[PDB]
């Protein structure tokens, strides 16, 4: 009962990105152990306050997973990211959203 | 019938030190959450109007109390025995228990427990079975647990008598949501690929329910065996997202299309055509 597993972090939009059209940004954080984890969604490096998330669950191999999501409106230059901290990580891991 | 065929409850109990532990719990139809556990009240949160199935409020309340008592006593007893079981803090215990409806109508129940992310025990035939990864610690636990009055008989009743009727009642009560058909939307994008003159084409498929789906890169009628399916990722509100990718040499992308088949489409497959030279949306 001893090896810790680092989060996999996957960022994606609910709909194809169209600049100026409302959408949903998803961050799926999975494969980690233990369950204690901190997750933010970022807009231009600043934390988004109205972010929802799922209740804790886990996979057959007992690794935990969570879904974080927020409404967002993509634009040409704005940047969105998912920022995760976990015991396996020495500092927060930021994973930027990318359309293509 | 389509949609989920199983119900389970999960527990995650996090032990920080000898005097602090916290448990999280929930109830699920396959991947779809239908119950939460409210630690503020020691009662369940019913996420759908039909989450109680065909159970009476009395039996639902009685079940909430069994879980509340169990959650408190589990932490209490794990703390008391942690010294004998040579436990080092912090550690985390997981459990899952439930039942599933199989083809041909049989309902099969299960209970599995984990320590440190590794299998620790299971219940087979209303009996505690230690798992090999759990080592002698799990052999000690199973021999301990079966001596506490009531525990094994309550597990036996819940697994093999309560769960199957609960499962059948809730799959029926929830059929309007559980068996609905939601159509996916699909779109194409082109990613980078290593090595000279190589492209990766991506076919995104998002917003479908139920979960089974078929996505393939095609040249005319020829399904491209190089199609690689990503993991099925969740959306909010009970739909899924899936990417199917194809690695192709630069001058061989033209002529490719992505074909999506889904139960909701009533035989009208989605077909997207890759166009070259940037003539894509
Ligand atoms: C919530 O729903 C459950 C699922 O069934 C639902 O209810 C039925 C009526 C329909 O609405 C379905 O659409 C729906 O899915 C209920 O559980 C089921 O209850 C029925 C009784 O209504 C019960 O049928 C009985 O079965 C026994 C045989 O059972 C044994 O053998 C079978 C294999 O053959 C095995 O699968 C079982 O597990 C057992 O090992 C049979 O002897 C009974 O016959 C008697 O009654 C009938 C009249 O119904 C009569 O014609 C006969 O002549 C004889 O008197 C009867 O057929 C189902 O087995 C049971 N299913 C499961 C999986 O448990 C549930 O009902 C409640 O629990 C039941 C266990 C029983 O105590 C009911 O009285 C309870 O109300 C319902 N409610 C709750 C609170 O769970
Ligand atoms: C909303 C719809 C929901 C649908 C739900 C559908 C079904 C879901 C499917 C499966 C659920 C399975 C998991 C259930 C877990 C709780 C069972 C239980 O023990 O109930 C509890 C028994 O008591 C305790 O646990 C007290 C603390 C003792 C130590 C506990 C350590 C447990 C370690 C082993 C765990 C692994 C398990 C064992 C592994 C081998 C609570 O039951 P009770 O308070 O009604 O009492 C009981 C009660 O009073 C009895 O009447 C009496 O006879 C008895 O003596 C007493 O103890
Ligand atoms: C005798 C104790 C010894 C302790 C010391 C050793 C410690 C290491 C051993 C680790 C043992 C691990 C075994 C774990 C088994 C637990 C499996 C049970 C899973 C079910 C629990 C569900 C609780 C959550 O309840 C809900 O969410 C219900 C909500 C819907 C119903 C209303
Ligand atoms: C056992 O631990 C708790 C602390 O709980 C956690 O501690 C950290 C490791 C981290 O996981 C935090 O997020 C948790 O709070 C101790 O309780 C704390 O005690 C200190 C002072 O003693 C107090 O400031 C905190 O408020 C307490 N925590 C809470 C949640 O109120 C407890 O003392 C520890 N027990 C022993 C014997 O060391
Ligand atoms: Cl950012
Ligand atoms: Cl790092
Ligand atoms: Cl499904
Ligand atoms: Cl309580
Ligand atoms: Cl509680
Ligand atoms: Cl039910
Ligand atoms: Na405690
Ligand atoms: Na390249």
């Amino acid at each position: 009962p001893k090896i810790q597993r680092t989060p996999k972090i996957q960022v994606y939009s609910r709909h194809p990105a169209e600049n100026g059209k409302s959408n949903f940004l998803n961050c799926y954080v999975s494969g980690f152990h233990p369950s204690d984890i901190e997750v933010d969604l970022l807009k231009n490096g600043e934390r988004i306050e109205k972010v929802e998330h799922s209740d804790l669950s886990f996979s057959k191999d007992w690794s935990f997973y969570l879904l974080y999501y927020t409404e967002f409106t993509p634009t040409e230059k704005d940047e969105y990211a998912c920022r995760v901290n976990h015991v396996t990580l020495s500092q927060p891991k930021i994973v930027k959203w990318d359309r293509d | 019938f389509q949609g989920p065929t199983s119900f389970h409850v999960i527990q995650t109990s996090s032990f920080t030190n000898s005097t602090w532990a916290q448990t999280q719990g929930s109830g699920w139809l396959d991947d779809l959450q239908i119950h939460g556990w409210d630690s503020d009240s020691g009662t369940a949160i019913f996420l759908k109007p039909w989450s109680k199935g065909n159970f009476s409020d009395k039996e639902v309340a009685e079940l909430e109390e069994i879980f509340r008592v169990y959650i408190f006593g589990f932490a209490r007893e794990v703390q008391d025995f942690a010294g004998d079981f040579q436990m080092k803090y912090p550690f985390e215990i997981q459990g899952i228990a439930g039942c599933e409806l199989h083809s041909g109508g049989a309902i099969v129940s299960f209970l599995r427990g984990a320590l440190g992310g590794l299998d620790f025990l299971s219940v087979k035939n209303a009996s505690c079975v230690p798992s090999p990864e759990g080592g002698s610690r799990a052999q000690k636990f199973c021999a301990l647990i079966i001596q506490y009055q009531g525990i094994m008989e309550t597990v036996r009743i819940l697994l093999y008598e309560t769960c199957p009727r609960y499962l059948l009642g809730v799959l029926n009560a929830g059929k309007a949501d559980l068996q609905r058909q939601v159509k996916p939307e699909a779109w194409l994008s082109s990613g980078p690929s290593p090595g000279p003159g190589r492209l990766q084409l991506v076919c995104h498929v998002s917003g479908f329910y139920p979960k089974p789906v078929w996505v393939m890169w095609m040249r005319g009628e020829q399904e491209q065996q190089g199609t690689q399916l990503g993991d099925i990722l969740p959306n909010a509100n009970w739909t899924w997202y899936l990417r199917a990718t194809l690695d192709v040499a630069d001058g061989e992308a033209a002529g490719l299309s992505c074909r999506v088949k889904h139960s909701s489409l009533e035989g009208q497959d989605i077909i997207l055509y890759w166009r070259g030279s940037g003539l894509n949306d």
